DNA sequence: TGCGAAATTCCATGACA
DNA sequence: ATTGTCATGGAATTTCGCA
DNA sequence: TGCGAAATTCCATGACA
DNA sequence: ATTGTCATGGAATTTCGCA
């Protein structure tokens, strides 16, 4: 079998609804299966329109051979199917109620949910501006299995923003209390 | 008159050839030269004569001399003529140069992606969806390009677009021309906050941003072809154009900007499949070798009559936007330092230090 | 499919080299070439493949081929690629030329004064006494120049000024560019009434009026120097400038335009007095000899990659004032006649006959 | 003595007042002494101002060494004297009531007065537009003494408007009658 | 028949919207 | 049916003044 | 070891306001 | 403190297919 490569498969999913931040409520998560590289797009609804509008930005940079997602309504619509067919993208769905992907992608999506929660507290409505720094952190995080960051696997170089200070990713006692009040 | 006195009696004076007869007539010292009889004015009158002949039409060396030679003769006329030309302020700031610049430099290609960005604005364009300009961001190593539509070439629209771009990676250096959007303090604070060093072209010299300026041409050229016969609705075409050019082969490099950035094509038409059997690590190994073996051009031959700047030399900066019937050149300046054969620092006409391109300078004539 | 059928079994077909193994796989004819395994599409599919690869970014010969070669191979690919490039209308009208024009002509200097006038307008300028433009009239043989201030580059202001000028002498021919003041019928009737033949430059090619255009430079240059430090009141300086330039020496000719016209200076500063002892008839005899012995330049060497027009060739005229994001070149045209190596008549894109300069043409690529 | 040359001496004089033509009433006549070449300038008054304004046009083409005229007030004024001194022009006056010049100039000024009269009749108020054709005629008229026209002596070439049809310059019987009525 | 210096010629450069 | 031009100042070349 | 043709490389040209 | 660039298509050169 052929070795796995970037752009072979994109894993997409929606995070939300979140507290309103500049009119946005959701985050469309796109993770490259081979490198673990992550793109984050803010949307206003888990709709096919918002999905197509956001992926149109990503696919003007690189087009995946396959997109994988759960059976969410935005992804199983005939509109999204026509959008994927026009670009030569094959759609691949996980079985209902049985979400699956890969160990690397599962853990990456775990990190994203946790990293967002830690910065939600204290400023739940300012996450729109933090999405850029969130992606840099996720993409320059060291991978124990591959022994390389997503940035290095995608570009073949070291990054100008190496996140050496590996964050705790756990909620401190104060943040635990303050998040509970909401 | 004392000098010309000994000449009439027959004594020799250095500069006046002996084999001619110098006589007096109508109270004027004269001489019978091959071209005819000319007046020899005393030394104290010669500056005023050169001035009067020059000021008729502010003519140069030979056209001023031909006027003087109609009536007068004295040793080394052109020496006194060149002396006045170098003191005529109106001539020094209005006349054109006749010495070309030295040959261009071909600076080293940035070694890695995201080492240096080149940014610039295109526009204004026909209004499309309310948008008028395009921010063009070109990675210097790969040529990979990002296109952002804006309503004005503003600092605010630049920060907005680069915040979205640098979601993927932060560059070491951003190179821009000295347009207003890029020279504001708000843009400097935005870059300092991110470890980005701002690097500016010399003023009024788009060659220095030549990497992105050249990409601007390809962008407009492709937009033109796509809009033939249709109304100029270019907003919805920017993503199409960006993707098309990022996957276009450079015939001299044998690679597309996408390939130089990622080392492997994506799901685009006619994707190259040569490395399908290599692992990603073997692919990235081949990519680092390709990135260091790319063709690089060399400085061309200098032209027949080129000048190169010297510390302390008198030079003049080109006037930026000269009004009608106004000089094209500033008052002379002194070269302070030579950063490279094409870039200098000068002591400005106002009094400041200014880093300028040699293409916007001329050497002041007649020293 | 019939051609590719005999290839799979082992028979030879012209164009397909025999030393390669052509096999079938996934319902596609393939071949193992040094660069890798490529698909051999049937003849009936090859046009559509070249079209799809070209249309990605409307790339030229090599950038289109490199895309196709990623997946396919067949005999003489570039032949089919060039075939599509010559049929792509958007590429033919948008791309730039890469062949320079042939070297310039140096037409014979008019033999006598008043044989040919060159006229043109300068402006608009800063308003001076209510005036905005200057009519410049240059005698082609002498360079003698007349300056008239006007409020608009109008036919009415041209007729008014030339009525005053031709009080001294009527020219045989007046040469102008195709500006509105000179191409009106009112201007033609004014010239026909006086035996004056009107001669027009090819459109949008100021080189053809180069004699007066070059005088325009001297005029502005002298006005600039005279107005340094002062407000741009140029109206009262036109007579000063006209007289100054008409008595300025041309270093290569060794004569002033006044001298070429009259053969003797007037009461101006530094008047040449060489012919004081000759009669007027002896002076005019020397003048006719000087007028026929003037320096005349020669056609320069052609550049490495210049083109010269041929009857029946496909060429394209440059678009005059192209809008934003619109092609710079017209649809192809046919060359009808070659008046000289630099001027041709074409069957226009509208359908008319048009006399154009070669500098506003390109040869249509790919025949 | 040195042979006579163009621009050695200009002879000037005023013709008028004439019938009003486009607001002008006079003609300033300038004749070159050597060639007989003639310039005609329309003015509104025999004043120093009109004289300077008209000669400023002529002296932006050629400057004479000497200007000769009668003792008319416009020429003997201190203003005109300052104008001539600034340009290096020497002024030369004929004795009061004893006008003199040269035979060639006398006859040229005779031709000008007669030629104007012949075209005044019938259209006395349209002479402003005819001044150009009047000068061409005068300057391409053949000179019996020099055997060359003024145009040829000034430029050393034949002219593109040779006036071969030498006019009668005398008033026909009809013009004699019609001029008398005014 | 030859040398150093002055005088003259050569000619690339750039601007006429 | 029309067509480049020429001032400018360093450099290259010729000429001059003298022996 | 050499030929005709195809394939590849060379590189002047021109436009990025 | 900063620096020209590169798609394009005929032409020039190299390589290929075959003997
Ligand atoms: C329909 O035809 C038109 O509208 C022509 C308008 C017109 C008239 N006079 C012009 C121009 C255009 C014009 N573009 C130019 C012009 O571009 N001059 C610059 C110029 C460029 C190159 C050159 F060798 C000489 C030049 F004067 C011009 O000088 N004149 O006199
Ligand atoms: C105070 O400084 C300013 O106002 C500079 C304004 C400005 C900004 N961007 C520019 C220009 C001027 C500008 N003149 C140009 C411009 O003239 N471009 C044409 C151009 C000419 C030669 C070249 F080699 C490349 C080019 F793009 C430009 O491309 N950009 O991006
Ligand atoms: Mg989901
Ligand atoms: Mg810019
Ligand atoms: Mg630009
Ligand atoms: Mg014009
Ligand atoms: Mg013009
Ligand atoms: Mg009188
Ligand atoms: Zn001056
Ligand atoms: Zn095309």
């Amino acid at each position: 079998d052929r070795p796995q490569k970037p752009f072979d498969k994109f894993f997409i999913d929606y995070i939300g609804p979140l507290p309103p931040s500049q009119g946005y409520l959701y985050v469309l998560v796109v993770v490259d299966g081979m490198t673990g590289f992550t793109w984050l797009y803010p949307t206003k609804a888990p709709s096919t329109s918002a999905t197509v509008k956001s992926l149109n930005v990503l696919t003007s940079i690189a087009i995946p051979k396959v997109i994988h997602s759960d059976q969410g309504a935005a992804f199983t619509s005939s509109t999204f199917a026509e959008w994927a067919k026009e670009r030569g993208i094959h759609l691949e769905f996980s079985t209902p109620y049985h979400p699956q992907s890969s160990g690397k992608v599962e853990r990456k999506n775990s990190d994203i949910k946790r990293l967002l929660t830690k910065l939600l507290v204290g400023r739940p409505t300012k996450w729109y501006d933090l999405l850029p720094v969130v992606q840099l952190a996720l993409n320059n995080t060291y991978s124990p299995v591959l022994k390389y960051t997503p940035h290095q696997l995608l570009f073949g170089i070291d990054s100008n923003t190496p996140f050496a200070n590996q964050d705790t990713l756990d909620l401190t006692r104060e943040e635990e209390l303050s998040l509970l009040q909401e | 008159d004392a000098e010309l006195d000994q000449l009439l009696q027959g004594h020799y004076i250095k500069g006046y050839p002996k084999q001619y007869t110098y006589f007096l007539e109508d109270g004027k010292v004269k001489v019978s030269r091959p071209e005819g009889v000319k007046i020899i004015p005393p030394q104290s009158d010669r500056q005023k004569i050169v001035l009067q002949a020059h000021n008729l039409a502010h003519t140069g060396r030979e056209a001023t001399l031909l006027k003087i030679a109609n009536l007068y003769w004295w040793p080394n006329m052109r020496k006194d003529v060149v002396k006045q030309l170098g003191r005529c302020q109106q001539c020094l700031i209005t006349n054109a140069s006749n010495k070309a610049s030295g040959p261009i430099l071909r600076p080293d290609r940035p070694q890695k992606p995201f080492d240096k960005f080149f940014i610039d604005y295109i526009g204004p364009l026909p209004p499309s969806q309310g948008y008028l300009y395009v921010l063009v961001v070109v990675d210097g190593m790969t040529g990979f390009t990002w296109l952002y539509p804006t309503k004005a070439p503003s600092t605010s629209a630049t920060v907005k677009s680069l915040n979205v771009l640098t979601s993927i990676a932060i560059p070491k250096v951003i190179h821009s021309d000295q347009g207003a959007a890029f020279t504001s303090s708000t843009f400097a604070e935005w870059a300092k906050e991110r470890g980005i060093h701002l690097e500016f072209s010399t003023p009024y010299h788009p060659q220095s941003s030549g990497k992105v300026e050249r990409k601007n041409s390809d962008i407009k050229r492709l937009l033109t072809k796509l809009l033939v016969g249709r109304p100029t609705k270019w907003y919805d075409l920017l993503p199409v154009v960006q993707l098309a050019l990022n996957n276009t082969y450079s015939p001299v490099l044998k690679y597309t900007p996408h390939q130089l950035l990622f080392g492997i094509d994506s799901n685009t038409p006619f994707a190259n499949q040569d490395t399908l059997d290599l692992t990603r690590e073997e692919e990235l190994s081949l990519l680092q070798e390709i990135r260091t073996s790319l063709y690089h051009p060399s400085t061309p031959p200098a032209s027949s009559r080129s000048w190169s700047p010297v510390v302390g030399q008198l030079v003049q900066e080109r006037v930026a936007r000269p009004a009608s019937l106004r000089p094209r050149w500033h008052k002379p300046s002194t070269v302070l330092k030579v950063l490279n054969p094409r870039t200098v620092v000068i002591l400005d006409h106002l009094g400041n230090n200014r880093t300028v391109s040699i293409d916007n300078l001329k050497p002041t004539s007649h020293q």
